[PDB]
């Protein structure tokens, strides 16, 4: 029947959305990780470097 | 009536939809592993 | 006394209803089970059949299944529609004067 043609096209459009939606949210997740790590690796070097320059200073002052 | 015909097709479609859900939620769980690894 | 009364009623309705539900069921091969397809059973006499068919036809086109197997003096009938078509489908039978 004409009934199942419409049903086909319908169910399938949901199929396409599960997978695609999932990927884009995976990218968004991905993009979260990527930034978090980059900003962290910059930041934990930063603090150490300051504690270095200021450190040699404390030696020199000794 | 045709009915039966039309009453079988409605299962097949649905299980193609099923197949979609799994691989979908799985991709997020793939990226979940990666986020973890990538931060650790 | 109440129980007896109920019992009589149970018997009465069940026997009466036994035939139409059976005719519709035989046709229906399960479809109210489904949400993908929705089915509307309705009984109509063949007095009704060309008219009910015109009302249904006018709303539904060919995007419905009208099937019948007889009950005696009429046919137990199904209009089958897709989900989303349900609202139009009930209204069409109603216009004719038949209904689910």
């Amino acid at each position: 029947s004409k009934l199942e043609a419409i049903l086909s096209q319908e169910v399938e459009a949901e199929i396409q959305a599960l997978l695609q939606e999932a990927e884009a949210k995976a990218e968004a997740v991905k993009r979260e990780a990527e930034e978090k790590a980059k900003a962290l690796l910059q930041a934990r070097e930063r603090a150490l470097e300051a504690q270095y320059r200021a450190a040699l200073r404390r030696a020199e002052s000794a | 009536g045709l009915i039966k015909s039309l009453a079988e097709k409605e299962k097949q479609l649905l299980e193609r939809l099923e197949a979609a859900k799994k691989e979908a939620e799985e991709r997020v769980k793939r990226a979940e592993a990666e986020a973890k690894a990538l931060l650790e | 006394t109440r129980q007896k009364q109920e019992l009589e009623e149970e018997l009465a309705l069940a026997q009466a209803y036994l035939e139409p539900l059976e005719r519709l069921a035989a046709l229906a091969h399960g479809l109210d089970k489904s949400p993908f397809l929705r089915v509307i059973p309705f009984l109509l006499t063949e007095k009704e059949l060309p008219l009910v068919e015109e009302a249904l036809r006018k709303a539904l086109e060919d995007r419905y299944l009208l099937a019948h197997e007889a009950y005696a003096g009429g046919v137990a009938a199904l209009v089958v529609v897709h989900r989303k078509e349900v609202d139009q489908a009930k209204a069409a039978l109603s216009r004719a004067g038949v209904a689910e």
